[PDB]
């Protein structure tokens, strides 16, 4: 005959952003040198 | 000895200069100005290069013996040796 109200609660939650990512590339440059030491004639004595 | 030799060679009147090459396409004697001595010297360098593996591919058994270049303007030609070649160029005409 006993009636008993009750009120029920449950635990919240947390969350979180987050981010993923392959590999990543730059970029890049060369220029090849031409470089030309070299004399007309040395009159060796080897 | 060899100087000598080398001028009754220059005297002859076909030949138009002689190069030394000794250092892998860098001469040390020449009879010819400086723009010419470094340009066949080096040319003449790679070409030998090419004709010794030439002969080398088509027979596996043989070497150079000689090579010669004739053209419009003039004519080149060269011997192979066991460290350095000789360049002589002539007036064809």
């Amino acid at each position: 005959i006993r009636w008993e109200t009750k009120s029920c609660q449950t635990a919240s939650i947390a969350t979180a952003s987050a981010s993923a990512q392959a590999r990543n590339h730059v970029d890049a440059q060369v220029q090849t040198e031409a470089p030309v030491p070299v004399s007309v004639q040395p009159p060796s004595q080897y | 000895e060899v100087e000598e030799t080398l001028k009754r060679l220059q005297s002859q009147k076909g030949v138009q200069g002689i190069i030394v090459v000794n250092t892998e396409g860098i001469p040390i004697k020449s009879t010819m100005d400086n723009p010419t001595t470094t340009q066949y010297a080096s040319l003449m360098h790679s070409f030998i290069l090419k004709a010794r593996s030439t002969v080398r591919d088509i027979d596996p058994q043989n070497d150079l013996t000689f090579l010669r270049i004739r053209s419009k303007k003039n004519e080149i030609m060269v011997a192979p040796d066991k460290d350095y070649f000789l360049i002589v160029i002539q007036n064809p005409t």
